[PDB]
């Protein structure tokens, strides 16, 4: 099973302030450790601290500006960082990791996309995308639907719930007058469409939502 | 048993607890002193057999003063126990002597 | 800090051929180096732990070497799967830190 | 009191005055020997305590002549006073076994 | 004498910005550094000591950090009354040194 599991998203004001969650199992010893990674987007990882739940003791990088407040609860086995007075410069993917106190992080958060900006939480409108009736096709053929106007990042899509892989790009969200827009795509055989669905599922952490549409052909 | 073997195996019980003890405090002491070697379970409990010993290897050393006093801990746990075994030895040979003396 | 430098920053290499990233630490650190991989979205994935132990779910095809402040991470016949970055992180003074990442490409 | 349990105390009161006196004349000795690190208070008692157990971590040591006196005077202080430690306890021992004896 | 190397001598930065001076040492002193400033006319007031301790009366965004030969004296939210030289000094080996001196500018 998953072993640390954060929330997908926070978005965040100017000088606000968020708590993301880091909620463990699997073993748990009271040696265990559990620490912090900041990724900037298109930066690597940086270190920015740690703790010992099972005491309560946090230590920090020093090397950059204290934003974080590290804290456990013991009994949920949850790991708390609390960022406050942010800015963009504090917009990243946040990953926790756990270590058993020899040195190496042996699991990872899948992470928090903290968005630091003024404007609002917007859902997708997932749009198919379908072939013209006039086009002709090869033993494969590819279809795939456009999620558009969206805030903030990230977006999670697959095909029929994770089942169809292979045949899957997913191109990287543009930013435009403050909404998020991107398509993902996938191909097929041209024999098992649309005899068998193909269906784009869209999770929106931010907002919570989790929409899909069927490929269904035109007209 | 006599009293001088049954605290020879208590003192060797009561080391091996602080060994243990001690390295799992010496890391938490040390985490968060830049710099600090003696921020991992395996290594800090190899330190803690060097420092009761004092074999001397120099590879490991606390630098933080919550560290340093887990090791004065450990120094003495050690020094004394070990010093526990041959009074233990000594008062065996001792008691051999006065029967090999007929007394 | 112990400052890790890995260099290239991007390496070029054919598909099968075997390829070698390094990683140069600015003091002596032992053995205490730890690798990872990261795709594109995913998160960090260890896959060598202390210079040259391998993890459970990782290919035989990945394996590491060096001691003191010189550490390589070989990939045996490079595959697609293996496109990534690639950083090297260490234990041996606090805090733990991180290289620069170097991204493998075919 | 037996004797051997007020001198194993009273060593140690010895002791500890030797750490504190020779870490204070260890940084006296030391400053003004280029290359000298036993200079301030803190780490020269830590030194004094390194020295008296013999624990080897060789992270500090004098440089000068008198720095060097005075740290003999601390190990044979420490390594004598731990030792009359496992005398004391010998002593013990040895008149436990008597007694068990019937002696 | 261990020699601590302060570079660059001047440094340029904006109102309320970050701004890290950096102390190198000629050799490994583990946290033994301390940070000084000097505005004009004035003498040196202690800032930071054994690289990262805070002094009483001295404002939280004046931070430090480093170990062994790399030392860095940060200012979170650079202001005007920041306006001085800048000091590290060891007290590793004898005899104590001291920087070259660093001068911020706003
Ligand atoms: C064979 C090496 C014994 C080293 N000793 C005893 C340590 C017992 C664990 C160090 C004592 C330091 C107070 C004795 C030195 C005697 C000169
Ligand atoms: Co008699």
């Amino acid at each position: 099973q998953v072993q640390l599991q954060q929330p997908g998203a926070e978005l965040v004001k100017p000088g606000a302030s968020v708590k993301l969650s880091c909620k463990a199992s699997g073993y748990t010893f009271t040696s265990d450790w559990i620490h912090w990674v900041k990724q900037r987007p298109g930066h690597g990882l940086e270190w920015i601290g740690e703790i010992i739940p099972s005491y309560g003791r946090a230590n920090y990088n020093e090397k950059i500006q204290k934003k974080a407040t590290l804290t456990a609860d013991k009994s949920s086995s949850t790991a708390f960082m609390q960022l406050s007075s942010l800015t963009s410069e504090d917009s990243a993917v946040y990953y926790c990791a756990r270590e058993r106190g020899d040195g190496y992080f042996a699991v990872w958060g899948a992470g928090t996309t903290v968005t630091v900006s003024s404007a609002k939480t917007t859902p997708p409108s997932v749009y198919p995308l379908a072939p013209g009736s006039a086009a002709q096709t090869n033993s494969m053929v590819t279809l795939g639907c456009l999620v558009k106007g969206y805030f903030p990042e990230p977006v999670t899509v697959t095909w029929n719930s994770g089942s169809l892989s292979s045949g899957v790009h997913t191109f990287p969200a543009v930013l435009q007058s403050d909404l998020y827009t991107l398509s993902s795509s996938v191909t097929v055989p041209s024999s098992s469409w649309p005899s068998e669905t193909v269906t784009c599922n869209v999770a929106h952490p931010a907002s919570s939502t989790k929409v899909d549409k069927k490929i269904v052909p035109r007209d | 048993s006599a009293l001088h073997w049954r605290a020879a195996g208590a003192a060797t019980v009561l080391l091996v607890i602080v060994l243990l003890a001690g390295s799992y405090l010496a890391v938490l002491a040390e985490r968060g002193a830049p710099g600090a070697q003696l921020i991992t379970y395996p290594r800090a409990l190899w330190w803690s057999v060097e420092t009761a010993t004092t074999v001397g290897y120099g590879d490991l050393y606390p630098v933080t003063l919550w560290g340093r006093c887990v090791a004065v801990v450990v120094m003495v746990a050690g020094i004394t126990s070990f010093g526990l075994v041959t009074a233990a030895l000594a008062t065996w040979f001792v008691g051999r002597e006065q029967e090999r003396r007929g007394h | 800090d112990i400052l890790l430098t890995q260099s290239p920053a991007i390496l070029s290499v054919s598909p099968g051929e075997r390829v070698s990233f390094s990683c140069r630490a600015s003091q002596s650190i032992g053995t205490d180096i730890h690798w990872y991989q990261q795709r594109t979205n995913g998160s960090p994935r260890l896959l060598i732990k202390y210079a040259s132990e391998s993890i459970s779910g990782i290919p035989s095809r990945f394996s590491g070497s060096g001691s003191g402040t010189d550490f390589t991470l070989s990939i045996n016949s490079v595959e697609s799967e293996d496109i990534a970055n690639y950083y090297c992180q260490q234990s041996n003074r606090w805090p733990f830190t991180f290289g620069s990442g170097t991204k493998l490409e075919i």
